[PDB]
């Protein structure tokens, strides 16, 4: 009853936190959390002053699940799986390890996902047949990028039925909740 | 129309507006100023077949009506409108119902761009060009798509708003092309 009464600022800030400080590091996200929570104490909003974004948004459940996974013990990199999960729009993941293709190609198993990058000479063709099929991809390296799936990433306005989805350049589309490319 | 929609600084557009009445009551003496000019300067030839001084209620509830309309035939997302997009709408309008117009909307990304037009192509009748983009894209395929648009406004007679990005305008000796053409 009282998390219905004070829900506005936290789950506000929790969303902030998911949209805009995905970019910034451990420093800049809790800078960023602390200020809204101040400016939003100062909005007569009395809400739990103790709070962090892996055990407000996110769950024990798949915390552990992802301890007991590859993941290693690491808040940022289990913060970082939450957002791979609640998030809206295609991302990029900007990464030094690579780390995450494991995890895609481990856990996406039932839809026959294919490994494809972005300097493979498997792209001139292989992502046509990727849009074609309508399968997930964690495609990598972008210094040589495509301005071809730039619809993909812009997700157009374009209703005339309803299918699988895919957001192709030439060709018409549709809407459902299943895929999502990386 | 001309010039205070082009500056970036608002400061920039009030100065402009405070010197437009300056000006106006300086060279057109003895005519009062409230008739002479006044804040919402608007036009459009749909409230009757002049443009008539259009005031702020009946052009909101224009463009209330208008959006109105418009929910169920294209747009499944709500379209916000409010005075910049109202303004924004209008002024594009007025580029297309004038000869020869030619506009260069600069601004941040997002923000309203290649969907206002797509909106006001689709309620005016207007029909949409977009170029895609491949690999090897030479200056012969433009050539070529601007040869067919060029014979489908005036060969077969029909008001072109010929939409362009960025991801199309990569190579270099093609871009004069549209300079002499205006
Ligand atoms: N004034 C506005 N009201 C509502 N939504 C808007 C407004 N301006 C921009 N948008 C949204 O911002 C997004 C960015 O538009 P954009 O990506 O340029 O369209 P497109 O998908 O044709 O490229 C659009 O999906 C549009 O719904």
């Amino acid at each position: 009853k009282n998390q219905m009464s004070t829900i506005a600022g936290d789950c506000l800030l929790s969303a902030a936190f998911i949209a805009y400080a995905g970019y910034f590091d451990q420093q800049m996200r809790q800078n960023l959390f602390t200020t809204w929570s101040h400016h939003l104490q100062q909005a007569n909003i009395q809400f739990r002053t103790d709070i962090a974004r892996t055990e407000y948004l996110s769950n024990a459940d798949e915390r552990l699940r992802w301890q007991a996974s590859s993941l290693p013990a690491d808040d940022l990199c289990t913060e970082n799986a939450i957002m791979l999960k609640r998030f809206n729009r295609y991302p990029l993941i900007i990464d030094p390890s690579g780390q995450a293709t494991e995890f895609i190609m481990n856990e996406y198993k039932d839809r026959k996902i294919t490994r494809t990058s972005f300097l493979d000479d498997a792209f001139r063709k292989n992502l046509e047949s990727a849009l074609r099929f309508g399968n997930p991809l964690l495609v990598q390296d972008v210094e040589s990028y495509d301005p071809v799936l730039n619809p993909v990433l812009n997700r157009e306005v374009r209703r005339t039925g309803g299918r699988v989805l895919i957001t192709l350049g030439d060709q018409d589309i549709d809407l459902s909740p299943s895929f999502v490319i990386f | 129309r001309l010039f205070q929609d082009r500056l970036v600084e608002d400061e920039e557009r009030r100065w402009t507006d405070e010197n437009i009445d300056t000006v106006a009551l300086k060279h057109f003496p003895n005519i009062d100023r409230e008739k002479a000019m006044s804040r919402p300067i608007l036009y459009s030839n749909w409230l009757s077949k002049d443009y008539i001084p259009v005031d702020q209620e009946e052009l909101r509830d224009y463009v209330k009506a208008r959006l109105k309309v418009f929910y169920e035939e294209e747009l499944d997302v709500p379209l916000v409108l409010f005075n910049e997009v109202l303004d924004h709408v209008l002024r594009i309008d007025r580029i297309f119902r004038q000869p020869q117009g030619h506009l260069l909307l600069i601004g941040v990304s997002g923000a309203g761009k290649t969907t206002l037009s797509r909106f006001v192509a689709w309620m005016n009748g207007l029909s949409v060009y977009q170029i895609k983009v491949h690999r090897k894209y030479t200056g012969e395929d433009f050539d070529e798509d601007l040869r067919t648009v060029l014979r489908r406004s005036g060969c077969k007679n029909e008001k072109i708003a010929f939409i362009m990005d960025e991801s199309n305008v990569l190579d270099s000796g093609f871009l004069e092309r549209m300079n002499t053409l205006l």
